């Protein structure tokens, strides 16, 4: 749909069209359910009580279809923060932090003899044990 | 449990069953019984009370008019509703113009012999009627003193909110009700769409034929008795549906269900009634009928409301098998 | 020092004594003495009257409006209220929704043989109705000229605010006043929750029962004297109160305060109501009286007012010992 | 309370809830008394004819429950004038300006008998006196 819904980010006025948010369902504003807490009937209105700066950023993905880039004047924390409470999803966060320039560093791999593990700690991790030190 | 209940979340409380009046006032039963269903429903608590324009040719609203006016009681213990679209053969005697939303108001108001009604409602959409022009002539005949509320019939959710949203954007007053039809064969909307709009923006459902006409009431296993609303000069299409193969089947469903209706004690017309009232988006449901034994029998529908435990009802799904998908 | 004040920041000047209908009119005392009461308080410059719809079931009302129109007195010099929540038996006369703040004040006019109130009144709290509906209604009977004004009783400071916001929001009408319980063992809402209100949206205190119903007048001091209003028929409840465990120790408190009032030379009465005027936040005390005696004695208080020095406050206040942490 | 209150800075609209200010009540927002100059009964908001930038930090250190950021664009005496304004106290002060890179001085002991500081002053500050110089 075109239907109108308006965003009020702590006092900020954001407009868009309800097929513009239905696009990714997963995440808060995309869900009726979700969002439906947030919904002030008196001025046919979402409200959120929450930083201004990181919205449009927040918005333009939805309008951009994908493009979750952090405004220049936001910091990293506060922005990530943000992704987080509007459920923007695993994937636009990795990807976000991947062209911030954090590499995932994955997992390592684990012994699980105890055997290994109990030697392979102190032969790689001076931190496993003073002896280790 | 609750007798009593808000339409919506105004603050306009309603019983949760009402008397309409399509079909049989100034139609198909004799004023004389007319004015005995009303008594007899108002002794029991029910202030509801629905009619329209276009039931009898005004005719309907002659007879409800003339009851209120005869016994006496007092308006405000009345809740009167009217809903217009078709007042008349003229061009401009019908839709939601604001010519025939203040025309048609009026002239239901001198039928009911009334200073205005408790809710006026939108009995169709208008395609050919700007939202806003709507909107405003509902709210004008508020401020009026016309009518206290304003409601929709047989809208979408996505008109519903259309007028919600128009009624903000111009400082007007949104409705706060839509009459939907809503029986066990026709569930879609109500238990689909208009959940969403009660938590919303505090729409209600006031819903309409909850038997389908008389289908429901196990009345038509055998045929089309003598009198029954299939069999009266102007209602064969009812009576095509009934004989229908999609007729045929639902009667078929409603022998199961009797079966469900003497597990909780009560006929199937108590149980089909009371079957609208178990979610809390529906406000209150609009009862139809001919003649006081079957007021008296419909109205014993709010004994079996408490009985409808989740299992029942998804006892009664499966008979159905068509339970609509959220 | 001032006899009248403005009701609240409003352009409304009521004198600080106001003359309350409940219980007497209609009720305890004949006609004959209402009018009496009436004339006596008018020609004292007394301009506030306050009644209920629900005071003797509509009665008060009546008699209220008869001696207004019996005695000829100007309207315009005249200020009336009325209050509306409990209007009847039915369902729909109650509460704040819509259609009974129009239908209770329309009733309330007829009965009262008037055009308009000067300022109607939300009796009590209503949390079945939205905000929005009531604010709505008030602002609808102001503008068809059937109220001045319009002010809440026995609202929390909380919903007060609730009213004044959705009045700002769609272009409405502000309430100006809350009509408060108030004296010397009831003092949490005015002196800690309205002074707020007071200055930030000009919301002004109308006070009820000052007497605390006639428990502050010390004239239970020895028991339940004949023709008390304790000893009504349907007052058990204050008889029950002022013989209780609580009431006794009130009554001990008031021989204390005695010494205050001859200090002042005053009766206690007068000095009971004059405590109600010593903060700005208090528009206008609501006085009762079942006899003229009574009257004339209670107007008195207005010269104890410039007496109640900031030691003097100090006093009663540790006499009381319930001055309430702000 | 989820009570909504409106703050106009210079005309820029800011809304929150009346908890997220009432979390601090020693500042200016946070106590009913000190913003109830600034209240506008017409328009049920508060007024401020102030700088509009900073405000959001300001507002954003309500609704982080502490974090001071300097917005980007906002000059640090502006700023920390703002910051003075609206009474957030000694504590957020300091951090900010240690965040913002100003080390306290303390302060420097004193020698109270009136010999020494006559000497130590000539000893270590050339400043103190001619001699001294
Ligand atoms: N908003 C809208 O567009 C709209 C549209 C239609 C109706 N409505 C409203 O909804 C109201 C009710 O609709 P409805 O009349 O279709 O309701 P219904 O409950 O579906 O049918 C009532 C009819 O079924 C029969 N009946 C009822 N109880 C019975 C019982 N215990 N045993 C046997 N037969 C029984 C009677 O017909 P017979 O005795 O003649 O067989 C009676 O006239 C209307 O009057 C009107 O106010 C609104
Ligand atoms: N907003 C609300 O919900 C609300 C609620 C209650 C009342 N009110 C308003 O407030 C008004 C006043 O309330 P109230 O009647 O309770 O007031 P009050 O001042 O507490 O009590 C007045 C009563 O005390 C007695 N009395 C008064 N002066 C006396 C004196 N000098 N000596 C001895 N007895 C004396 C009389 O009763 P007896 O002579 O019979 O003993 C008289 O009826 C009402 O009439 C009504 O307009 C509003």
């Amino acid at each position: 749909s075109s239907e109108r819904v308006v965003i009020n980010i702590s006092g900020l006025r954001f407009e868009t069209q309800l097929k513009t948010l239905a696009q990714f369902p997963e995440t808060l504003l995309g869900d009726p359910k979700k969002r439906m807490r947030y919904f002030d009937p008196l001025r046919n209105e979402y409200f959120f009580d929450r930083n201004r700066p990181s919205f449009d950023a927040i918005l333009y993905y939805y309008q951009s279809g994908g493009r979750l880039r952090r405004p220049v004047n936001v910091p990293l924390d506060i922005f990530s923060e943000e992704i987080r409470f509007y459920e923007l999803g695993e994937e636009a966060m990795e990807m976000f932090r991947e062209d911030e320039g954090y590499i995932k560093e994955e997992e390592r791999p684990l012994p699980e003899n105890e055997f290994q593990r109990q030697v392979w700690l102190l032969f790689e991790y001076p931190e496993s044990s003073g002896p280790a030190r | 449990l609750q007798f009593y209940r808000n339409l919506g979340k105004s603050g306009l409380r309603v019983s949760c069953l009402g008397l309409g009046t399509w079909v049989t006032f100034g139609g198909q039963i004799t004023d004389e019984m007319a004015e005995h269903l009303m008594t007899l429903a108002y002794d029991n608590g029910i202030n509801l009370f629905d009619t329209a324009e276009v039931y009898a040719a005004g005719k309907a609203e002659v007879v409800l008019g003339n009851i209120i006016k005869k016994k006496g009681w007092r308006r405000s213990s009345l809740v009167i509703t009217t809903k217009i679209f078709w007042g008349g053969k003229a061009e401009t005697e019908r839709g939601l113009s604001r010519k025939h939303i203040i025309e048609g108001l009026k002239a239901s108001l001198e039928r009911l012999q009334l200073e205005y009604v408790d809710v006026v409602f939108a009995n169709r959409p208008d395609p050919n009627t700007p939202m806003e022009e709507t909107v405003r002539a509902m709210t004008h005949v508020i401020n009026q003193g016309m009518a206290m509320y304003w409601g929709t019939s047989r809208w979408s959710s996505m008109e519903i909110m259309e007028a919600y949203s128009v009624a903000r954007q111009f400082n007007l007053i949104p409705p706060i009700c839509e009459q939907a039809e809503y029986h066990m064969f026709q569930r879609e909307k109500v238990e689909v769409q208009l959940p969403e709009l009660f938590h919303k923006i505090g729409v209600g459902a006031m819903t309409w034929s909850p038997l389908a006409c008389g289908i429901v009431s196990g009345k038509y296993d055998s045929g089309i008795p003598p009198y029954s609303r299939a069999s009266l000069k102007g209602y064969q299409w009812l009576k095509d549906k009934i004989l229908s193969e999609e007729g045929r089947r639902q009667q078929a469903k409603l022998k199961e269900l009797q079966a469900i209706a003497e597990r909780l004690g009560c006929t199937l017309p108590q149980l089909a009634i009371a079957w609208c009232l178990r979610n809390e988006g529906v406000s209150s449901v609009l009862l139809g009928a001919s003649n006081a034994e079957q007021l008296m029998e419909n109205i014993g529908a709010i004994q079996v409301l408490p009985k409808l435990s989740s299992s029942i009802v998804h006892e009664i799904d499966s008979i159905l098998g068509n339970k609509p998908y959220s």
